[PDB]
RNA sequence: UACCCGCAGAAGAAGCACCGGCUAACUCCGUGCCAGCAGCCGCGGUAAUACGGAGGGUGCAAGCGUUAAUCGGAAUUACUGGGCGUAAAGCGCACGCAGGCGGUUUGUUAAGUCAGAUGUGAAAUCCCCGGGCUCAACCUGGGAACUGCAUCUGAUACUGG
RNA sequence: UUAGCUAGUAGGUGGGGUAACGGCUCACCUAGGCGACGAUCCCUAGCUGGUCUGAGAGGAUGACCAGCCACACUGGAACU
């Protein structure tokens, strides 16, 4: 229920930084970022009206690692919830348990942060939840369990996200190896260039 | 500043003594995203020559329409040759749901939240003509208050 | 106070009984047009005072025969 | 023939509004006064007068903007072939609340905006769009 | 006859019981008369999971409704905790 | 077209 | 039994369909209207991204395709919401019962309709806010909904008597 | 491309009958009853709370759950 291909090959197909690696090595020093994977990557492809809804959907799903059966169920919840659909779409994507660990910086990559949730290391209010698709309620506190504090995947990741900027709604504590999910994020607090309205129209037909 | 979009390309022909001579028909729309849409039409021998002449008509033939924060005032009927156009404004955050013909008109005006459905013929050149004329007879709460004459809650 | 119907008499040939037709206006479940629906009931007529076309007032009683379940109260208008 | 005189009333209004006529006349009745007086109080027309007692003749003064139709379109809703009735919460709006819907109830002829404070329902007459 | 018994709802390996009034000729999930309350045997017993109403109970017991021994245990402990 | 026509016979579904 | 402790090492654990357009992704070779392909359009007699194969990619995922069936798209039986001069359609015409409908003014009835209230519309399902099973599916609390029907008190503008 | 159907049939008296009203049954008396708002005949089908589809109105259907009716090799009958 995952994707086992090359990571930056998905970025060679899309042409957008997706935070698939840490950030130590540059994005352009590993692959030609505006070359499609295959025989005619240097040839410019045509982009139709059906494409701009599909290419926007593939951009977001390759970040969170959510397959089509689960992402349609997220659309089943965001349509039922009141208010804006795209704002309720971001509430399900950011409220994922593997994203909260990643945005605090306990995992250097989203692939590493998913394994830290899965292989019994995350406490949620003193309780271990070993699935990465948990919807995180507000005003909760997460922490690292006592046996996983000595692992070097936590020691190596607390400095890379410290170099980058941190989100506003999270409270990262690196000495105690814990965190706090305070409130619900907004549209402007996240990536502004991601247009959530392109994805809803594909599921609106 | 102008936001343009191609709609459809259809190769047509003309029959002469020597045989058949082809040409191209291009339908384009432009806009500013703030309630000003101007559509044009092009006829030329070559496809980039065809779309450019449609863009040259697009600077003029451009109208004004009263938006309400990016959506319509009220649902309004549209009628044409075979394009029964029925539009309706929606709540905030619904997104543009329409065919490929109507999406070119609604994006260049800045319109976000509309219900849309076209009945009858599916010719994209007939759909957009009722779409433009369906907005110019669509009226504003201010201009019907210039008709009625009262500065009360209806404004 | 009690349940009471009103209608007119279309048949009076049989003894101790009359046939009273009831009309009602029905909104159609698909179109909405108000349509006259005829309900033909059999009413016990004591002493056989009802003629043809008499607007009459009837009420509910026990079943007295195979087809009868209604009885008489009084005649509103007779033999006009 | 003249079996729906309200539809005959709406026919004479819609024609003279489009054909730039300054004033129209029609045969009067009690119900036609109870509709035109509402349209006078809602800015759609200007004035109405009665003429004749054995042949009641109603008159309407038209209304324009710069020679443009104030009443753009009007739609007869209920009709003698099919009666339409709604409740106090199923009253339809015209152009999402811009136009008015003439509804006659037991408290006289009023609009759906005026029927909110009245809390009644009844027969829809016309959609004054 | 008029009796007070249980109706096993909930999924497999998750028992849950409805407190209803029914006839002896009906099944466990058969034709009841009215809903009275509920019971959760897999309740955490730190919170909600058992609530009835003694007013509707005394309306039918005074009319002669029989009581099963499992439901009567809830009757014997609704007065101890409340 | 007339509603009163469809009282006698509704629209024939194929 | 769920659950939990402990051990070992990435070790035990990814495939299918498509790639002319619709509809996401392009080249090469073989074949020669033959073989085949195909839901539609229609591809292939000497340069076929459409046949066969290879390379590479795309879409899904422990499932993926195909076939059959229902609705939607279909406003293509059009109440909402279609037409009948020539695209299918106004009987060859007329009388007329039943049926539908009906000018204007007043009074009356309160039938239709509208307002309010009572009783009822089993539970479950769906919807709203919650709770619980590590999560979800699922289970469940209460509310809403069930646009229904019956009765009573009202209003009288419209329809009916 | 089903227009007339029906003599215990429609009603009344009296007797009998069941736990209860009643052509439920019997003798007698009356000739009515039903029906173009679909009687009667033929074919098909368990129904409903619902499910699914659909913006809605509608449309298709009745498996699992629940309610009711019918049935227990075919047909008929009564006892308890
Ligand atoms: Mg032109
Ligand atoms: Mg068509
Ligand atoms: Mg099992
Ligand atoms: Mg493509
Ligand atoms: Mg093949
Ligand atoms: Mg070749
Ligand atoms: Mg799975
Ligand atoms: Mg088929
Ligand atoms: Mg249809
Ligand atoms: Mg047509
Ligand atoms: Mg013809
Ligand atoms: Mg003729
Ligand atoms: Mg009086
Ligand atoms: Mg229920
Ligand atoms: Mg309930
Ligand atoms: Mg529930
Ligand atoms: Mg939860
Ligand atoms: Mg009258
Ligand atoms: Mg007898
Ligand atoms: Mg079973
Ligand atoms: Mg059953």
């Amino acid at each position: 229920a995952r994707y086992l291909g090359p990571k930056l090959k998905l970025s060679r197909r899309e042409g957008t930084d997706l935070f698939l690696k840490s950030g130590v090595r540059a994005i352009d020093t590993k692959c030609k970022i505006e070359q499609a994977p295959g025989q005619h990557g240097a040839r410019k492809p045509r982009l139709s009206d059906y494409g701009v809804q599909l290419r926007e959907k593939q951009k977001v799903r390759r970040i969170y690692g959510v397959l089509e059966r689960q992402f349609r169920n997220y659309y089943k919840e965001a349509a039922r919830l009141k208010g804006n659909t795209g704002e309720n779409l971001l509430a399900l994507l950011e409220g994922r348990l593997d994203n909260v660990v990643y945005r605090m910086g306990f995992g250097a990559t989203r692939a590493e942060a998913r394994q830290l949730v899965s292989h019994k290391a995350i406490m949620v209010n003193g309780r271990v939840v070993n699935i990465a698709s948990y919807q995180v309620s507000p005003n909760d506190v997460v922490s690292i369990r006592e046996k996983a504090k000595k692992q070097s995947r936590v020691k190596a990741a607390l400095e890379l996200a410290e170099q980058r900027e941190k989100p506003t709604w999270l409270e990262v504590d690196a000495g105690k190896m814990e965190g706090t999910f305070k409130r619900k994020p907004e549209r402007s607090d996240l990536s502004a260039d991601i247009n959530e309205h392109l994805i809803v129209e594909l599921y609106s037909k | 500043e102008l936001q343009e979009k191609l709609i459809a390309v259809n190769r047509v022909s003309k029959t002469v003594k020597g045989g058949r001579i082809f040409s191209f028909t291009a339908l384009t729309v432009v806009g500013d995203g703030n309630g000003r849409v101007g559509f044009g039409y092009g006829k030329a021998r070559e496809v980039p020559a065809a779309i450019q002449k449609a863009m040259e008509k697009a600077r003029r033939n451009m109208i004004n329409v009263a938006l309400n924060n990016g959506t319509l005032q009220h649902p309004v009927k549209g009628v044409h040759t075979g394009s029964r156009v029925f539009m309706q404004p929606a709540s905030e955050g619904t997104g543009i749901i329409a065919g490929g013909a109507m999406r070119a008109v609604l994006e260049v005006a800045g319109v976000h939240n509309v219900l849309a459905k076209a009945y009858g013929s599916t010719n994209p050149i007939n759909v957009v003509r009722a779409t433009i004329d369906g907005l110019e007879n669509m009226n504003s709460p201010e201009m019907v208050a210039a008709k009625r004459g009262k500065s009360v809650e209806e404004i | 106070k009690i349940r009471t119907l009103q209608g007119r008499v279309v048949s009076d040939k049989m003894e101790k009984s009359i046939v009273v037709a009831i009309e009602r206006f029905v909104k159609h479940p698909i179109y909405g047009k108000f349509i006259k629906r005829t309900t033909k009931l059999h009413v016990h007529d004591e002493n056989n005072e009802c003629g043809i076309g008499d607007v009459v007032e009837i009420r509910e009683c026990r079943p007295l025969s195979k087809t009868k379940s209604w009885t008489l109260v009084r005649v509103v208008e007779k033999a006009v | 023939s003249m079996q729906d005189p309200i539809a005959d009333m709406l026919t004479r209004i819609r024609n003279g509004q489009a054909a730039n006529k300054a004033a129209v006349t029609m045969p009067s009745s009690k119900l036609k006064v109870a509709i035109a007086n509402v349209l006078k109080e809602e800015g759609f027309i200007e004035d109405f007068k009665v003429e004749g007692d054995t042949k009641p003749e109603l008159e309407l003064t038209l209304k324009y903007f710069q020679g443009k139709a104030v009443v753009e379109s009007i739609q007869r809703v209920s009709r003698p072939g099919l009666r339409i009735y709604k409740r106090k919460d199923e009253l339809p709006k015209v152009m999402a609340g811009l136009g008015i819907a003439v509804v006659s109830t037991s408290k006289g002829v009023m609009t759906d905006r005026a029927a909110r404070q009245a809390g009644l329902g009844g027969e829809i007459i016309c959609y004054v769009a | 006859m008029v009796t007070i018994r249980l109706a096993r709802h909930g999924a497999k390996k998750r028992p849950f019981y409805q407190v209803v009034v029914a006839d002896s000729r009906n099944a466990r999930n058969g034709r009841f008369i009215e809903r009275v309350g509920f019971f959760n045997p897999i309740a955490s017993e730190k919170e909600e999971g058992t609530r009835l109403d003694l007013d509707r109970i005394a309306h039918w017991v005074g009319q002669g409704a029989t009581i099963s021994d499992r439901v009567a245990a809830l009757i014997k402990e609704v007065n101890k905790a409340a | 077209a007339t509603v009163n026509q469809l009282v006698r016979k509704p629209r024939a579904r194929k």
